[PDB]
RNA sequence: GAGGGCGCUUACCACUUUGUGAUUCAUGACUGGGGUGAAGUCGUAACAAGGUAACCGUAGGGGAACCUGCGGUUGGAUCA
RNA sequence: UUAGCUAGUAGGUGGGGUAACGGCUCACCUAGGCGACGAUCCCUAGCUGGUCUGAGAGGAUGACCAGCCACACUGGAACUGAGACACGGUCCAGACUCCUACGGGAGGCAGCAGUGGGGAAUAUUGCACAAUGGGCGCAAGCCUGAUGCAGCCAUGCCGCGUGUAUGAAGAAGGCCUUCGGGUUGUAAAGUACUUUCAGCGGGGAGGAAGGGAGUAAAGUUAAUACCUUUGCUCAUUGACGUUACCCGCAGAAGAAGCACCGGCUAACUCCGUGCCAGCAGCCGCGGUAAUACGGAGGGUGCAAGCGUUAAUCGGAAUUACUGGGCGUAAAGCGCACGCAGGCGGUUUGUUAAGUCAGAUGUGAAAUCCCCGGGCUCAACCUGGGAACUGCAUCUGAUACUGGCAAGCUUGAGUCUCGUAGAGGGGGGUAGAAUUCCAGGUGUAGCGGUGAAAUGCGUAGAGAUCUGGAGGAAUACCGGUGGCGAAGGCGGCCCCCUGGACGAAGACUGACGCUCAGGUGCGAAAGCGUGGGGAGCAAACAGGAUUAGAUACCCUGGUAGUCCACGCCGUAAACGAUGUCGACUUGGAGGUUGUGCCCUUGAGGCGUGGCUUCCGGAGCUAACGCGUUAAGUCGACCGCCUGGGGA
RNA sequence: GGGAGAAGGCACGCUGAUAUGUAGGUGAGGUCCCUCGCGGAUGGAGCUGAAAUCAGUCGAAGAUACCAGCUGGCUGCAACUGUUUAUUAAAAACACAGCACUGUGCAAACACGAAAGUGGACGUAUACGGUGUGACGCCUGCCCGGUGCCGGAAGGUUAAU
């Protein structure tokens, strides 16, 4: 308000928080899946959507999204986690980027291939 | 408790032109005498003149052009409290030129463009457009 | 002989040891509340005068929304 | 949500010690020093020039380089040395590693390369002292993992190329197709042309300046000896180096991919499932075609790069100094007093702290910007200028703020005469009425409800009269009447007392406003002690309604509501509108005082305080405020930054 | 108010200096004054006399003998001091201040008393007796169905006479 108010209390600024608090200011994360399944999203969405209980290597363990149709993840598999929520997915806050070391890219696609981790067609 | 003579000029000759009055009478000083006569010198009012013995009183004339008021804008810029004092490089310009930026400084209170002139800073008192 | 070296001792002093406090983290049987949800069970408390006008402070009572008394407001509708 | 810390600690006296000043340290004396302008404590963090975002203000940040600081496995210490408590110097303690003939000994790559481990992620166990320095040496001369270079990585910036003029049967094929045509498309084939860049064969500057071997003159010197300087031609020195650069070879070759296409946002048509696969930054899409998923065509954008992720800022005026609000979206403390603090009516004199102008020192270099130059050009380098918005000093101004002094009443306050008021405290008294106690008449009902019943009655209920007891408040007055800071105050009288307003005066002289921290008051309800208790009435019982009613309807009924002394500081404590000063059209009233005119009637004109309703400008998102503003400003405090969690 | 002497730690002998005995206490003689004695101001002659600092010194051991607390944490009970079965139970058992009920208007209730009389009490409802629980903080929620106590005599039964 006032000039005096304001020396006397300064204007402070507000901090926000992250929404990928498991990264550590880091792109990517590689972790060791520990639970592999599919969930229904919230409603009116509906759909089986398939997401994995992965524990990183500094320590946290969070759930991830799998993308693309078709995978080859279980129990005991090095993934490479990468920061990005999913908004119809309550909890889920962080995917898995494909092409990584054992996330093999998605099966028939020649699209966004970048994104999916697949070879250039011969 | 009146704090500020020269806020209470202002606001008596804002509320008199919005009015449509002729004289607004208001006991004077001598700062106020000072900033009366550059409101006289720039035109932005018609007349100012001090009449009293023991206790002055200016008796300001409006202005009025064609209906319209001849001050747009009155604004206090170094109210009590909060001091502005500006050198020469940085005197304010009021409407590119259309308006002044009154300064006080050692050469009396003349006004932003002769304080430039002068090549003397000094301190705000009245945005008049 | 003066004086200097070796040894010894005193003072400072690192590692270490004893007792009791302060703060932080993790864990801990069990336990209270809160937020999420899918055709789950009970009631209709607020929104009209919501059908007992609502709401606030307080005290008591009840499976629950809530009810009652006290003090204040119309952010209530009609009307001598 | 860190209010006290410090006993060598504040200072002093005297001595000893470093290069010097120094509680740097001991021996005595005075108990001080620090702290709401944040001491102490906790977490994190190398600082700066700079860097990125932003018009600026600001925010984040410390890659390379430069200056400073601190550290060499960890802790402690000392010696040499001008210069260290010292990266590859010393000793000891702790750990690790490695020999031992078991008495015993050796080491510290957060140096240059490289190894193991961690991570999403970091490069060769390369050449040379040729140039610049550094160290030593008279000089030659030696060393330098500094440095000058070499290799890998699109990690960042910039440049070039991956062709070109064409070339219509709008070849063919593909795509959909209203099956007539369109798209790809001058695109492709074919033709003419060029050979950048890569490969081959050659020439080929420049970074190299000096140094030694010889010859002369001068400077010396007893002396052309010896040495220095000045020159002189010759014989000399390159990791880069397959150097930059240029020349001829021949052929279009050896060189384009990535993301998106519903809106934000630049770009639409078909096929495949069928809330399934799935997309997703927000709005949201998939339930027989969603231009939104996957495939195709086509287009869009960038380009040796294209997208995602990680982090900062703009937009976000969404922390607002520039540049916001608090009546209703979040926001005036319930109110008052008041400290520190903030601000401050009017005139003059003095000074020049704040302010202003000039000059000096400085603000390293590097970096930004402006003017130019060199690599074919840009990136890159470079010269000058500007800038570094800052600080200190010196010289001049007092218009303003502040320091001091001397004046004024217009701010504030006092006295004098009067006025209104449920203002506060304490004590008395009158009356209606309700409830009981006793008695006299008095007979079958009374009370209650939408309907009844619990309940009260022949043990005389209900009704009336008489006498007595007890508690509360005061029917009409009574009004958007009055007072009070707020909360709140209502028969009458007595005592104390606060506050408010008016004609005419006199007087001090800025003594004035706000106010974190603090202090006091403060509805009701609640708690403790001592009293009292008529009526009303939480809890509780019974009756009634309802499918159910732990409630609204009824009969009882305790706490409490009544008093004294104590505790809380809670309300929709509201005008959802903080305190003080000035200005801004008007109308119709209520209350209170005073002035004047012939007051024959509350006849008429004025003039202050409080309060009520409309209403102009203006304001507001609009309801609405509207002289008692939510209209324009001034001084201050408190509060707000999405809804939940709370 | 307390836990608390919490837990734990430091110094304790002797000798010499500060000081040939210090700080302190007691207190001589000589000036003084008297309204003169058991007097009033100076005075430290003498005696007694801690505590500490510094240095040295001897022993393994210096509160060296006797005397002379072991400590902490959780938990049930009773608030606590106290009292209790002389002579096997000292406790959670009784009492306690406080709280609640009831009776009691004085020739009071009650108790000892065939009675007089006395205590209560030479007190007067803030007094006394009896019964329950037992400092203090949050409280004492429902029931008179039954047995007691209190209020009534409308009705039935009802002795002596
Ligand atoms: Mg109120
Ligand atoms: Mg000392
Ligand atoms: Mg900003
Ligand atoms: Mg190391
Ligand atoms: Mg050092
Ligand atoms: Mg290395
Ligand atoms: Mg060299
Ligand atoms: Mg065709
Ligand atoms: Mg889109
Ligand atoms: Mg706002
Ligand atoms: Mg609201
Ligand atoms: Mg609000
Ligand atoms: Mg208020
Ligand atoms: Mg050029
Ligand atoms: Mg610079
Ligand atoms: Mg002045
Ligand atoms: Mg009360
Ligand atoms: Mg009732
Ligand atoms: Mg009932
Ligand atoms: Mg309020
Ligand atoms: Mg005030
Ligand atoms: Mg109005
Ligand atoms: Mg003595
Ligand atoms: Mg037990
Ligand atoms: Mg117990
Ligand atoms: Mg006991
Ligand atoms: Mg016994
Ligand atoms: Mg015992
Ligand atoms: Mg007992
Ligand atoms: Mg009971
Ligand atoms: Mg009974
Ligand atoms: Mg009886």
């Amino acid at each position: 308000a006032t000039v005096n108010q304001l020396v006397r209390k300064p204007r402070a600024r507000k901090v926000a928080k992250s929404n990928v608090p498991a990264l550590e200011a880091c792109p990517q994360k590689r972790g060791v899946c520990t639970r592999v399944y599919t969930t229904t999203p919230k409603k009116p969405n509906s759909a089986l959507r398939k997401v994995c209980r992965v524990r990183l290597t500094n320590g946290f363990e969070v759930t991830s999204y799998i993308g693309g149709e078709g995978h080859n993840l279980q129990e005991h598999s090095v993934i490479l986690i990468r920061g990005g929520r999913v908004k119809d997915l309550p909890g889920v806050r962080y995917h898995t980027v494909r092409g990584a070391l054992d996330c093999s890219g998605v099966k028939d696609r020649k699209q966004a291939r970048s994104k999916y981790g697949v070879k250039r067609p011969k | 408790s009146m704090q500020d003579p020269i806020a209470d000029m202002l606001t008596r000759i804002r509320n008199g032109q919005a009015a449509n009055k002729a004289a607004v009478t208001m006991p004077s000083s001598k700062l106020k005498v000072a900033i009366a006569n550059v409101l006289k010198e720039e035109g932005f009012i018609e007349d100012f003149k001090v009449e009293g013995d023991t206790k002055p009183e200016l008796e300001l004339t409006l202005k009025y052009f064609q209906g319209k008021a001849v001050v747009e804008s009155i604004q206090r810029v170094s109210r009590p409290g909060l001091r502005i004092y500006k050198r020469k490089d940085e005197l304010p310009k009021v409407m590119a030129g259309l308006g002044i930026a009154v300064v006080s400084t050692s050469k009396g209170v003349m006004t932003d463009r002769a304080a430039r002139q002068a090549g003397l800073g000094g301190e705000i008192i009245c945005y008049v457009a």
